[PDB]
């Protein structure tokens, strides 16, 4: 679309969610009045709306359409304001909607760049090397007002170091495609793959900048190092440190359960004040190797997620738990800063 | 099986225990 | 509101520098640019003549003489940022002298990457086509075969996509480009032969497919040798066909070469300049064979001198060389053939100043005259100085370090001046500076002895800066106190204000803790001083968890800013500092103003927020903020509703507090209201004016030395003030032939939308410069009003500067 536009389109009705630019999210359709619209979606642009709940939403897009009923899966690509909501008869909601700012910036020294130094900037493809890096990629700092680690808080390609070095204290993996190179994609992985509550999410959302919200991003990373019950908030369930990746998979992967219901579940280490519920078992435990046992607050009885337990006395770690994101308030053991 | 939950796999004794815990979720 | 922009001080820093046959073809001239404004002298035996100086709607990116074929003087080709492209004829009828465009057009593309290494503009050495690398992928060829009044050119592919450095070559069959590039496997030079007939690339003589590095310089040989140069970071290399020719001169890998010019037309001889000054002579060892050939001995480099850090090098004759300066001075210099007693073959023979980059500025009455000087922290590293500007005169103070913040301490008769100095790990266990310098050499001097905190493989040539609170007098511009702050210890904010009922006038100083590991800055200190008895003591330090990136005095209070929190302040009798409120934000306080009880807050992203100290409350309380993405780097209290800042790229903008009290989502956002472009780099806004229908003063400083006044204006005036503006741009002529609109059109990356709420002074005030005949043709039916009455109403406006 455009940057900035007023378009008008078409609101998946029941569906509910918080939907961040560039994930997927698996649709079945069997109302006619929703068949109806997808079949003239999928004919047309085939981008309906998703709202927040609340006067915000992203635009979904479908790439995948198969009809059995219509299936479909839907990919997120820009966020948006409602401006106006048509309930039609139908069933259907129409939506007058003002497309959220994604403000591209070149680089900080772009402006003040001497010529001369413009045969330098390509650099030739670890601390000592960022520490070149910022000598040389903001040389021209000198003539302005302000030292060269000021800009490096708003260098893009800094900032994503910065978020691929924790990210990396909580998956030894991988280190290239695994994350996007493009600020704005990476930005927005960041996004739906911290564990983050879906306020936290609906603020990275509403940030105008992929400089801003990776600062953002870093800033939540930083300064929300507990994992508190959501419902009960009086409760810190876990901490920063105890993150870490069972598998390639990663830290918060999504797992799905025998009735379709998934989960986003960040595994952790060590996690406290959890009263466990039920006997361990085995089936589709999601980690192969390990029981599940339900868990839950011990204060408001809310489902926070399950503890794993090593079947065998081989594997490492015996213990480990799983949080589901749902159930999770990241808070400051102080505001967020763009 | 009328005793375990659909979300997140507990089993309880009872059908009503499970549903006390169905507002948990909401 | 409505806004008026006046230049006070043309650009002073030179950015390019061509010497060729443009007044004549028996003259030499030297063609200078300094951003905006071309200069033409001529090349006496005796220095240089000045001839005309122009002013052209853009700002000159590249700039080339040529002489094509059937053409009886050189030509010049400039090429602005935004893409206009001219070539520019001289014509003197006897007494009248006039720049005309031959040529001209926007060469822009709709779609492209612009280049990482910029605009490059070269033209073949037989005047065949002006050659255009402005995107990544593609090169644009201005054919010169004919009359391209137009300039129409054509784009041809070009699949080496990160090309560093690229010239035509000499001394070959079809036209051919030498370039080099980079890809996954490294950085090589390879060129191709432009078929016009096909308007693609062919096959090029030759290819290498793995040269430095950080190779970065390509010089064509000329004609007698023919071939390439190839400059790097530690070796000098010459490619032709076959020959391969490799040095690395030690005498070169103390810092980088930027510049070269060919001294001899032959090309047996090119000066090079470095980074620090150095200045280079490399010589072509010939190789004279009795079959007529020539090949190409031996390549030589010999350090010749220091000179103002280069920007552009070009020798004009007799052993003088032009030396273009950014950081500092320009200079003539004559190169002498013996050395001297340490070994410069080089003199300086003349100077011209420039201000840029103007880091920091402040206004005062030095005379107590009414009138008012502007002292400037001006330049950089050893060319660092304080610049004095009188109504217009300047007294330079050189430094030999960086001065970045000052200050008037009334009371004390002297200036407040934080400045840096680079020094360098030493075989000893230390650090060594570089040379003698305002803390080195200033007559009294002290050590800050905090003991706040506590923090050796380093590395023998890593550089260390050392950053210093100066004293300098203000009648003798000595330097007469030299405190040294913390190791490690990065200064940032300086303040000279009394504050409380203490009677005492102050320096405060907001510092902050930086090391290379610690992204963001978790530590500073405000520390209090008090120059007396010649020696400046320490009264109080508060210790802050955080970066202290502004101090202002607040009605006798001091408002600080540390991170992301706007903290108020007070003295108390016990001569300390103590907390009253704080406000804490979702940016980071770079930027700190306030008028009365009003606190305007930005960061680097054009973030606003215009917070008020209730006083009854004593807290603050958000008025307003915007949010519009984008690099801002100066911002500035115009009125209480009003504000004015600088933004990238060398725009200025106005936005105001909804005045229209409406609903709170209304009356807690502030309005665009003012976008202009300006051309320069704006560092810090003055609240004054140099002198002494327009309401206010706001002197502003940038990276080229220019210096700029912003003035507000009435609906009435603006509107007049608008049609003169049109009335204007049908008459006065432009050198590109560059539409006044589409220069000052506020300009980003992206983005191009048309200027408003601003009046271009510099064009209305050329109304009195033009011809009395054309002066009633711009003034014709409106009220008509004749000239002589308007003639008036500019009068007015030239007396603000
Ligand atoms: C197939 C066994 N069963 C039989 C009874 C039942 C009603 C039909 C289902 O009872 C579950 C419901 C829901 C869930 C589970 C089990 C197991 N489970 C998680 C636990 C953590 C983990 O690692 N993997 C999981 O899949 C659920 O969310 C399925
Ligand atoms: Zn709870
Ligand atoms: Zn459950």
């Amino acid at each position: 679309h455009d940057d900035d536009s007023c378009q008008v389109i078409p609101v998946l009705p029941q569906v509910m969610m918080i939907l961040i630019p560039g994930q997927t999210l698996p649709l079945q359709l069997f109302h006619p009045q929703e068949v109806s619209m997808v079949r003239n979606l999928i004919q047309k642009d085939r981008t309906f709306a998703v709202l927040a709940y609340a006067q915000f939403g992203t635009t979904a897009e479908i790439y995948a359409y198969r009809e059995e009923i219509v299936k479909v899966k839907a990919i997120g690509r820009q966020r948006f304001k409602v401006l106006e909501l048509r309930t039609q008869s139908d069933g259907i909601q129409q939506a007058k909607v003002q497309i959220l700012p994604e403000c591209v910036l070149p680089s900080t020294m772009s402006a003040v760049q001497l010529e001369s130094l413009n045969k330098c900037q390509i650099f030739p493809s670890s601390y000592k090397w960022w520490q070149k890096y910022q000598k040389r990629k903001f040389h021209c700092a000198n003539l302005t007002s302000w030292p060269r680690w000021l800009y490096s808080l708003y260098d893009a390609e800094t900032l994503m170091d910065r978020i691929k070095k924790q990210l990396r204290e909580w998956d030894e993996n991988l280190k290239d495609d695994s994350l996007p190179s493009n600020p704005i994609d990476f930005s927005y992985r960041v996004a739906a793959c911290l564990p983050i509550d879906d306020v936290l999410r609906i603020q990275l959302l509403k940030i105008g900048s992929a400089i801003q919200r990776l600062r953002c991003e870093l800033d939540i990373m930083n300064k929300c190092t507990s994992l508190c019950c959501k419902q009960c908030q009086e409760t810190e369930i876990t901490t920063k440190n105890e993150i870490f990746s069972l598998s390639l998979c990663g830290p918060m992967a999504a797992y799905v359960n025998p009735h379709g219901y998934v989960h986003e579940t960040l595994t952790v280490y060590k996690a406290c004040n959890l009263n466990l519920i039920g006997r361990p078992s085995t089936e589709h435990s999601w980690f192969p190797g390990y029981a599940w046992t339900v868990a839950q607050c011990k204060i408001c009885a809310s489902h926070i997620g399950w503890k794993f337990t090593a079947t065998k006395k081989d594997m490492s770690p015996q213990k480990f738990w799983g949080l589901t994101r749902s159930a999770l308030l990241p808070t400051i053991p102080v505001i967020l800063c763009l | 099986s009328l005793t375990t939950c659909e979300v997140c796999g507990a089993c309880f004794e009872t059908r009503k225990g499970l549903s006390s815990h169905a507002r948990s979720h909401l | 509101s409505y806004n008026y922009v006046v230049t006070a001080q043309k650009p002073t820093a030179v950015n390019g520098c061509v010497t060729g046959h443009f007044t004549s073809a028996e003259d030499l001239n030297l063609l200078i640019a300094k951003n905006t404004r071309l200069e033409i002298y001529v090349v006496t035996a005796e220095g240089l003549r000045p001839v005309k100086e122009v002013g052209m709607y853009g700002k000159i990116a590249v700039m080339e003489l040529f002489r094509p074929k059937g053409e009886s003087k050189d030509l010049l080709f400039i090429l602005t940022a935004k893409y206009n492209a001219c070539i520019l004829e001289y014509k003197q009828s006897g007494e009248s002298i006039d720049i005309i465009t031959r040529a001209h057009g926007n060469v822009q593309d709709r779609i492209g990457r612009p280049s990482e290494t910029g605009i490059i503009g070269i033209i073949d050495p037989e005047c065949r086509m002006i050659g255009l690398r402005l995107y990544d992928g593609l090169f644009k060829v201005i054919p010169l075969d004919r009359d391209n009044k137009e300039l129409k050119a054509f784009n041809i592919r070009l699949e080496e996509l990160h090309v560093i450095d690229v010239k035509f070559l000499y001394g070959c069959q079809a036209p051919t480009i030498c370039f080099v590039y980079q890809d996954p496997q490294g950085r090589h030079v390879k060129t191709y032969e432009v078929s016009l007939r096909e308007k693609e690339f062919n096959k090029g003589p030759w290819k290498q497919e793995n040269v430095e590095a950080e190779a970065s310089m390509v010089i064509a040989v000329p004609e007698p040798f023919g071939g390439a140069i190839i400059i790097g970071q530690e070796s000098i290399t010459y490619h032709n066909g076959d020959k391969y020719l490799a040095i690395a001169p030690p005498i070169i890998k103390q810092s980088t070469i930027v510049c070269h010019n060919r001294v001899d037309p032959n090309g047996s001889r090119y000066l090079l300049g470095d980074m620090e000054g150095r200045l280079f002579m490399l010589l072509l060892e010939k190789e004279e064979q009795m079959d007529g050939t020539v090949t190409l001995k031996d390549l030589r480099v010999e350090l010749l001198g220091e000179t103002s850090i280069a920007e552009c090098l070009t020798y004009l004759d007799n052993g003088v060389v032009f030396v273009g300066s950014r950081l500092g001075d320009s200079q003539l210099v004559k190169l002498n053939v013996d050395s001297n007693e340490q070994g410069s073959y080089v003199v300086a023979m003349e100077t011209f100043t420039n201000l840029g980059p103007i880091v920091d500025m402040c206004v005062v009455d030095l005379e107590r005259q009414g009138q008012g000087q502007l002292v400037t922290c001006s330049g950089a590293f050893k060319e660092g100085s304080l610049r004095i500007i009188r109504n217009l005169h300047i007294r330079t103070v050189p430094l030999y370090e960086s001065p970045r913040k000052i200050c008037y301490q009334e009371v004390s008769q002297c200036f407040g001046v934080l400045s840096s100095r680079i020094e360098v790990q030493d075989t000893s266990g230390g650090t060594t500076a570089l040379r003698p310098s305002a803390s080195t050499q200033a007559l009294s001097s002290s050590v800050s002895s905090s003991k706040l905190f506590s923090s050796h493989e380093t590395s023998f040539g890593e550089e260390v800066e050392v950053h210093n609170l100066l004293i300098i007098d203000q009648h003798t511009f000595e330097v007469l106190h030299a405190h040294q702050f913390l190791q490690n210890e990065y200064a940032l904010s300086l303040v000279s204000c009394k504050l409380g009922k203490d009677p005492n006038t102050y320096f405060i100083v907001g510092t902050a803790m930086v090391y290379p590991e610690e992204a963001e800055p978790k530590q500073g200190r405000i520390v209090v001083f008090q120059y007396s008895d010649g020696k400046l003591q320490t009264v109080a330090e508060k210790e802050v968890k955080g970066a202290v990136y502004s101090m202002v005095e607040f009605n006798g209070k001091l408002l600080a800013s540390i991170n992301s929190t706007v903290r108020l302040y007070e003295w108390t009798t016990e001569k300390e500092l103590r907390t009253e409120c704080n406000h804490y934000n979702n940016i980071m306080a770079l930027y700190l103003k306030t008028k009365g009880d009003f606190i305007l807050v930005g960061d680097l992203m054009r973030s606003v927020l215009l917070l008020a100290y209730k006083p009854m409350e004593g807290n603050f309380e958000e008025i307003a903020r915007d949010f519009n993405p984008n690099w801002m780097s100066a911002v500035e209290i115009l009125d209480d509703d009003n504000f004015l800042g600088a933004e990238n790229a060398f725009n200025l903008f106005v936005c105001q507090k909804d005045s229209a009290a409406t609903t709170d989502e209304e009356r807690q956002h502030l309005q665009e209201v003012g976008l202009f472009h300006l051309g320069e780099f704006v560092n810090v806004f003055c609240h004054g004016s140099l002198v002494m229908p327009t309401q206010g003063s706001v002197l502003f400083g940038t990276v080229n030395g220019m210096i700029g006044l912003v003035t507000s204006l009435s609906e009435s005036w603006y509107n007049l003030l608008l049609d003169m503006q049109n009335r204007l741009n049908k008459v006065i002529k432009s050198v590109g032939k560059i539409e006044h609109s589409f220069w000052r059109s506020f300009h980003t990356e992206r983005k191009t939308e048309p200027a408003t709420g601003f009046i271009d002074g510099d064009l209305i005030e050329s109304f009195l410069d033009i011809s009395r005949p054309k002066m009633q043709e711009v003034v014709a039916n409106l009220q008509e009003a004749t000239a002589d009455d308007l003639i008036k109403v500019v009068e007015e406006l030239t007396r603000i500067h």
